[PDB]
């Protein structure tokens, strides 16, 4: 069969499943953004923009 | 004249009585007469808490907070002697009443600041 590093080429001639795959990727990235924001908000101390800003 | 049923659950019970705009008069003090306050009421509208100074050690400011304990905040039915002093100044000496309320206000960032809002032994 297909080697492991070629598994995704099945989408090359399957525009619908390729769109599906792009949707999933996009979902993962947006989910990441949401979760990163949540974690940062769960750890960020907003109490000192002077000496403790976000970049610190 | 409003009854309990008119007031209950409206929030008005936590409001102090108001006087209309024409009330800019003067109440004479007879320095030979003894006086009392029959009802003193205090209705807070804003609670401010002094932010803890970053370490800059400049002037820390009082910041707004959000009331979370609802309309449970007013001091009322407070009564006491109103003494007339020899220099003609008046001194209120709180004796009794509902002269305290526990209050929790919440700061930016979520920190809750409980306090005993009071005029006890005023
Ligand atoms: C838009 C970005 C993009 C896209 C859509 C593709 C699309 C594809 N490439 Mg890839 N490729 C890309 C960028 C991209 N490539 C880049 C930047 C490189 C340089 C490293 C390569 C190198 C590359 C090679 C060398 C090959 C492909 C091949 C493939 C195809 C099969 C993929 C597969 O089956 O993997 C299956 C993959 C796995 C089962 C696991 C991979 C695990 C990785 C290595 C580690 C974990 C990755 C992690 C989850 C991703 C985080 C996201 C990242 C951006 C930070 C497929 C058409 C293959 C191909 O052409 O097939 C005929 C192939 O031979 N690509
Ligand atoms: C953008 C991400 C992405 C997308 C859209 C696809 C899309 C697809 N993959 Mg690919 N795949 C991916 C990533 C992705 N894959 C990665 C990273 C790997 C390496 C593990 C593989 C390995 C893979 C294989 C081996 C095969 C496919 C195949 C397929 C297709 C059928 C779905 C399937 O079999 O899933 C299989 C893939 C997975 C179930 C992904 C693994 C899940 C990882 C471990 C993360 C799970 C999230 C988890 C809850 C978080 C963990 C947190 C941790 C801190 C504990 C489908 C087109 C199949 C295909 O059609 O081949 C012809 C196929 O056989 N995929
Ligand atoms: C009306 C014209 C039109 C429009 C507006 C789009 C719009 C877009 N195309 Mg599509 N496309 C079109 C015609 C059009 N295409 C045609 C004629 C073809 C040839 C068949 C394709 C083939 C195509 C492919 C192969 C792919 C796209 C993808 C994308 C999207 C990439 C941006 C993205 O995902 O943002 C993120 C998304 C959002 C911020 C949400 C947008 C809200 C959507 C539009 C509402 C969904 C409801 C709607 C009624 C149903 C789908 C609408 C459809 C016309 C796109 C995007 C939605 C890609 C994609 O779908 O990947 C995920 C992709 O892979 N397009
Ligand atoms: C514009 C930015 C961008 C781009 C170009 C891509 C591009 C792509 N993403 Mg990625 N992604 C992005 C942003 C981006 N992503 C973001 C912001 C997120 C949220 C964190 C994700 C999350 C994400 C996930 C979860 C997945 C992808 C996958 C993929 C690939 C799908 C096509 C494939 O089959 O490749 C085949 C794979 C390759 C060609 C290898 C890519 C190697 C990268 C560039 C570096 C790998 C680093 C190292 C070897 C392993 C990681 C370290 C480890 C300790 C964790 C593709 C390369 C999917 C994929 O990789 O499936 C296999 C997949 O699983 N992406
Ligand atoms: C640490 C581990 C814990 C994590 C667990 C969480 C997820 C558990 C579920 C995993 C088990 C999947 C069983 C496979 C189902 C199946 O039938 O496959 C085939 C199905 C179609 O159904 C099928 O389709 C087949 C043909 S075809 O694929 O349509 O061509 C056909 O054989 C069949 O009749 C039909 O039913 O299509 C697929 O190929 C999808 C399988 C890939 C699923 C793995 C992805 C999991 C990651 C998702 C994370 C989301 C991220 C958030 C972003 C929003
Ligand atoms: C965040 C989500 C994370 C989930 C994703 C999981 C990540 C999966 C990573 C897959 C990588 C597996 C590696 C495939 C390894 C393997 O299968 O290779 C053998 C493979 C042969 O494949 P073929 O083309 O012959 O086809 C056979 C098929 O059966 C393959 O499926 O070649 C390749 O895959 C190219 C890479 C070669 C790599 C060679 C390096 C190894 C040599 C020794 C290195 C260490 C010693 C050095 C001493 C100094
Ligand atoms: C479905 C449903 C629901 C739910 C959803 C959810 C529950 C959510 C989500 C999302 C999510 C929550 C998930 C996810 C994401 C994550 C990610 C995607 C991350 C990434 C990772 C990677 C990719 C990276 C790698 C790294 C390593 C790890 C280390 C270092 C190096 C690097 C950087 C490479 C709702 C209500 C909405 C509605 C609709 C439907």
């Amino acid at each position: 069969g297909l080697p492991w590093y070629r598994v995704h080429t099945v989408l090359i001639n399957d525009p619908g499943r390729l769109i599906a795959a792009h949707l999933m990727h996009t979902a993962l990235v947006a989910g990441w953004a949401g979760s990163m924001a949540l974690y940062e908000l769960a750890t960020f101390d907003p109490s000192d923009p002077v000496l403790n800003p976000m970049w610190r | 004249t409003l009854t309990y049923d008119d007031i209950v659950g409206t929030g008005l019970a936590n409001k102090c009585p108001t006087l209309d705009d024409t009330a800019r008069g003067a109440y004479p003090i007879d320095s030979s007469q003894t006086y009392r306050i029959a009802r003193l009421c205090l209705q807070p509208t804003t609670f401010l808490v002094k932010e803890e100074p970053k370490n800059k050690r400049q002037e820390a400011e009082f910041v707004p907070t959000k009331l979370v304990t609802r309309e449970t905040t007013s001091l009322d039915q407070i009564q006491g002697e109103l003494k007339v002093n020899s220099d003609g100044s008046l001194t209120f000496v709180e004796e009794d009443g509902i002269d305290f309320q526990p209050v929790t206000v919440q700061m930016a960032g979520g920190e809750r600041i409980p306090l005993l809002f009071t005029v006890k032994n005023l």
